[PDB]
């Protein structure tokens, strides 16, 4: 999981998956946005938070073997830590919750 | 969800009655809401008391 | 949930027969049988040895 | 903050027209709470003992100064998870019955 | 009006024994970008007769159960150390040291026992040995990855040197500490080893690890001054402080020594009911 | 030495005297717990009686 | 002082409980005075550009100063064995004013010309500072906790193997 | 002798026998009960309190060479310290006890 | 109301000169089981010009008549210090440090003039040399002897390695002093060699050297505690404490730390119009 | 916490129909404890030197103040395993006798 708070817009890095990770939080109109970088270098920018499906869409970023990003619901600011949550998993666990997307 | 397996190749291990408490309050915590009241007073602290006992 | 968990706790618990047990079998063993095998090592009396 | 279940009259759980437990907010299960927390009686709580109202040795009971009773009720109204502080007690003792006023102050 | 935080966990073989920050604790932390290991010296008071029997005993510092099942945890405990503010129940705790106790005192007399103890980082190394050979011939980046697997960390190097052969590098290691003893010592003074919390860090002396977490500083408890190395300043409690980080300065009293400048040495005075709260900084030019 | 009372009842109390729903509830999940737990293990010692 | 409005005529001012006990201890005790002290220390920090700033502030044990007569010679042995006392807390009622944990520092007598009947005597309490002033209790023995002991040194009391068993299962 | 206390529930370790134990003693409904650690690995888990039955009972514990444990009287927390004793005996010892004892 | 006595004499060549626990006097004493040898710090005061002179011109670290008919009292005079209590005219004073004086200063100004003498245990051996060959081949125990003839104290040896030979053991030594060090570093750390008072002593860590003279101890001004190597406390001037001795333990706020230890370290801090009149402790377990 | 064999109004070992020398629990054998304490006279008690009451220097010898054989009554209930503190000592001393009387407080 991500240890995070209700502020309508934060940060967090922390090392997971043996690299290291900084994700910003922001609220944009309605829908959460989110920014992810990896080594301090960008991956992507402004994606738009929604429930089950990942953050990181794309094969050349979430992994030749690393990991991703799961909301369970769609994110609200003032929800976190009290019922919603989001969880980071690794490359054989989303693997296989990638083929169960199907 | 807070199942524990107690009963191992070596034995039974029993827990002390605060690891139980606070497991049942985290389940009827995540049952109801993150901010229940879990007090004697109220009639969800006495469930929880009944299940713990 | 609950209600499930106990009653499978106690059919875990009731079922301790020795083509069923595990662990605890050695008690259903102590019953009549002698108790298991102690490891052990072998060893050497009368090894040569010369020197000063 | 908090939340807690309807209860009528009686300390039994009350259900609304259509069949659903409602959840009370804030302010009104403060009062539910306090209401309740008067209500204890010492030494019943399982998993903690020393707490409630000490009725029946500092109240009912023949005491000498009545301020044990004053701090045993002041304690039970606090320790609800919103109630900040209490305003006024009263104590009135006027006859055979003993009352009680008090008007606690909460964050929301 | 922010309340501070401040616990110490430990390790115990039953569990974790947190001791909260209700109690009178005195912490000092002085870390460094060097090859000798960070120290915590701790004061602790108030601990009763069932506490001082669970914790005392446990600092023993000779050897039992000989035949040693598996390693770690079986010689030694380790503690952890967090400290941040709380604000309308709101929390914004950090973790600022790890490590193992290895001194035992007893401060003050009654009617208040105190204690010390002596805290150092990666100190279990210092009994585990070496099983897995050095490379023969290799370049500098192997050496390092290999002292990673070896200690059990991860790691990060960034220098210049890192397509530079070496031959025979690691060949007369007698336990495991002495590896960082070896990293530092072949390309002196320019590419600094050291060790922070579970990471071990390789680099440049004046290269920043992060580039794009510049914590801007402009608020100042100690007043800025040149450093005859750089600057040096201090602060009150701020989490984002790491070693080998950047900072931007802007100053009010000396408006002459804003710039970047990258840590080099860190201080920490954190107690619970003294006025001491500090961190204290000394910085290198950013190049 | 000391006695050990592991009844599901003193979670009721005395407030709980005018209640039918929660008394109700509580004294059905007593009974339920003794039927597959304490009669359970007097039927199963009786069936171990050779 | 406001508050409880009783209605009973003959009620008690002052009265010092044995919190193990529920027992008054030197009930015959005139009072001339009753002081009570707070102390705190906020700890402040000078910033740089002219201003200060406060993190936290401490709080030290309270201390409650009584000043007394003793109309006999009973009471000053009592005084005497209460500031004696080390392993017993005491609960002090003033007049309005409940307080707990409180354990006596010192006393002070005197012998004048002004007093011949009865000592003039000074006393002192400080609070015994304890966090989480609320306790959890359990009512069954078997619902308590663990605690640890760890690592004693183990002795050796001299004794055959024989006698054990003798002593054990012969019953000897 | 084993060094004891009257509380309900405790676990003290020492370094007897060329060997170091942890033993665990609770209280639970009606009789007493154990757990007993060596090395840092369990050994058992709930092993009742009778007098004079040795506590543990399989060879692959007691030993090749190592000692074993017995209370002289069915034990109350109560009575610790007063009349109620652990003893430990060694291999030799605890032989020779198995020994006599049928 | 016992009084207490604290006498410092010295070895004038026309004879002894005593200060006696009248004046100001103030010494602090510390030993070890180590081959650094003792140390002691004097403190005196109220000395008039006539024993100003007759002392202090004494202790001149050049050297006269070079000829040097005779040795040791020709070079460095000689310190005793005995303490002990004196209650209705009964004594039981007991001697704690025999030693040579060695650095000399002035510490108060006038009014009130006060020196401070810094003293060492066998300092008389780094200014002899070695005149017999040790032997080439033998046993530890007779390596042993042999220094203790050399150096002229009465020695006492008894340890698990006495019956090792070892080849060329001192072949390499150039005056009297490192004897000891020698002696220590063969099996260090098992085996502690240390010169204690007049009488060497080589021994396992572990064991008494009396072990029917096993002192009881129940009376603590400092309340024992856990020290990682064993136990540490403090109690007033007892003369049964000694090195490598044995104490039984018996404490009150701390009764999980009673046992059989044995004496590692001790200091002393006496004084005959000061509060301090002390010592201080250190333990190992027994074997 | 205590106990001690009864024993009549003379000193002796009191036996039961059946024999049975009892073992008589707390309250009673500390009653009994301090009868035989303030009774045991000083000089008496061999390996115990002034232990006990000084009847015949402090009572029964002609005395001015008379604070003396309060203090050392006092004592020797005091030293008792049990005794916490003492409540009242009157001291009458109104006729041809010496009247004492003495009120005890203990732990149970």
């Amino acid at each position: 999981k991500i240890p995070l708070t209700a502020v309508p817009n934060q940060a967090i890095s922390f090392n997971a998956g043996s690299s290291y990770w900084k994700i910003r939080l922001y609220q944009n109109m309605d829908m959460m946005n989110a920014d992810i970088s990896r080594d301090g270098v960008i991956v992507c920018h402004g994606v738009r938070c929604f429930g089950g499906i990942p953050l990181l869409q794309y094969s050349h970023q979430y992994r030749p073997d690393y990991g991703n990003f799961v909301f369970d619901r769609d994110a609200d600011w003032t929800l976190f830590g009290d019922g919603i949550n989001l969880f980071y998993l690794d490359g054989a666990e989303f693997a296989e919750y990638q083929a169960l997307a199907t | 969800m807070a199942n524990y397996n107690y009963i191992v190749d070596t034995g039974v291990i029993v827990a002390d009655t605060a690891d139980v408490l606070s497991d049942v309050e985290a389940e009827f915590r995540a049952a109801l809401g993150a901010n229940i009241n879990l007090a004697a007073s109220t009639p969800q602290g006495s469930l929880v008391a009944a299940e713990a006992i | 949930a609950r209600s499930s968990v106990m009653r499978n706790e106690a059919r875990i618990a009731n079922t301790i027969n020795p083509n069923v047990s595990f662990g605890t079998f050695l008690d259903a063993i102590c019953a009549l049988m002698g108790i298991e095998r102690g490891s052990d090592l072998s060893t050497f009396g009368y090894g040569v040895q010369v020197t000063g | 903050s908090t939340s807690t279940i309807r209860t009528g009259t009686n300390n039994d759980i009350l259900l609304d027209d259509n069949g659903n437990m409602v959840i009370l907010r804030d302010v009104e299960a403060c009062a539910q709470d306090v209401r309740a927390a008067m209500l204890m009686r010492t030494g019943e709580n399982i998993f903690d003992v020393n707490s409630g109202v000490g009725y029946f040795e500092y109240i009912f009971s023949p005491q000498k100064s009545y301020d044990d009773a004053r701090k045993s009720i002041a304690d039970a109204i606090l320790s609800s998870p919103d109630v900040t502080g209490i305003e006024q007690l009263d104590i009135d003792i006027t006859g055979e019955v003993f009352g009680v006023d008090a008007k606690v102050i909460t964050i929301h | 009006m922010k309340k501070r935080i401040l616990r110490v966990t430990f390790n115990m073989p039953y569990g974790p024994e947190v001791i909260r920050e209700d109690l009178d604790v005195r912490v000092r932390i002085m870390k460094a970008a060097l090859r000798i290991q960070n120290r915590a010296t701790m004061e602790i008071f108030g601990l009763t007769t069932q506490l001082r029997e669970s914790l005392l005993s446990q600092f023993t510092a000779w050897k039992h159960r000989q035949r040693q099942v598996g390693r770690e945890d079986e010689l030694m405990i380790k503690v952890s150390v967090e400290a941040g503010y709380s604000d309308q129940g709101r929390e914004q705790v950090s973790r600022v040291f790890v490590g193992e106790v290895a001194i035992v005192d007893i401060i003050s007399p009654p009617p208040d026992i105190g204690i010390r103890i002596q805290c150092y980082t990666r100190q279990i190394d210092r009994t585990k040995t070496i099983r897995n050979m050095p490379p023969a011939n290799t370049t500098f980046v192997k050496f390092v990855e290999w002292g990673a697997n070896e200690m059990g960390l991860n790691f990060i190097c960034d220098t210049s040197y890192n397509d530079q052969v070496l031959k025979n590098p690691g060949r007369s290691i007698t336990v495991a500490s002495a590896i960082l003893a070896s990293i530092q010592d072949m390309y002196m003074p320019d590419v600094a080893a050291f060790v922070d919390d579970d990471i071990l860090i390789v680099k440049d002396r004046d290269k920043v690890i992060r580039p794009d977490e510049v914590t801007n500083v402009n608020s100042f408890v100690g007043i800025p001054s040149w450093s005859e190395w750089g600057v040096e300043f201090q602060c009150l409690f701020e989490p984002s402080i790491r070693v080998a980080g950047g900072v931007a300065v802007e100053s009010l009293m000396n408006p002459s020594v804003n710039g970047n400048y990258v840590i080099t040495a860190l201080e920490y005075d954190l107690a619970s009911r003294d006025r001491p709260f500090y961190i204290k900084v000394m910085g290198s030019p950013a190049a | 030495l000391p006695a050990y009372n592991s009844d599901i009842q003193q979670a009721l109390k005395w407030l709980h005297n005018q209640a039918p729903g929660i008394t109700g509830l509580i004294q059905r999940k007593a009974q339920w717990y003794d039927r597959f737990s304490r009669q359970f293990w007097a039927n199963w010692e009786r069936d171990v009686f050779h | 002082m406001l508050g409880i409005f009783t209605s009973l005529l003959s009620s008690r001012s002052f009265s010092i409980v044995d919190q193990n006990t529920n027992q008054l201890v030197a009930a015959d005790l005139r009072i001339s005075r009753v002081n009570t002290r707070f102390s705190s220390v906020g700890q402040r920090h000078m910033l740089e550009d002219g201003t200060t700033k406060m993190d936290s502030r401490t709080i030290h044990p309270m201390e409650i100063i009584v000043e007394v007569f003793c109309p006999s010679i009973d009471v000053v042995d009592q005084i005497n064995q209460l500031l004696l006392d080390r392993d017993t807390l005491y609960k002090v009622i003033t007049r309005g004013m409940v307080f707990e944990r409180m354990m006596c520092t010192s006393e002070a007598l005197n012998q004048t010309p002004d007093m011949i009947s009865a000592t003039p005597a000074r006393l002192t309490f400080s609070q015994v500072l304890v966090q989480n002033p609320k306790p959890i209790m359990f009512r069954n023995a078997g619902d308590s906790s663990m605690i640890d002991r760890g690592l004693a040194l183990a002795e050796d009391v001299v004794g055959s193997a024989g006698d054990l068993f003798d002593y054990a299962v012969n019953g000897v």
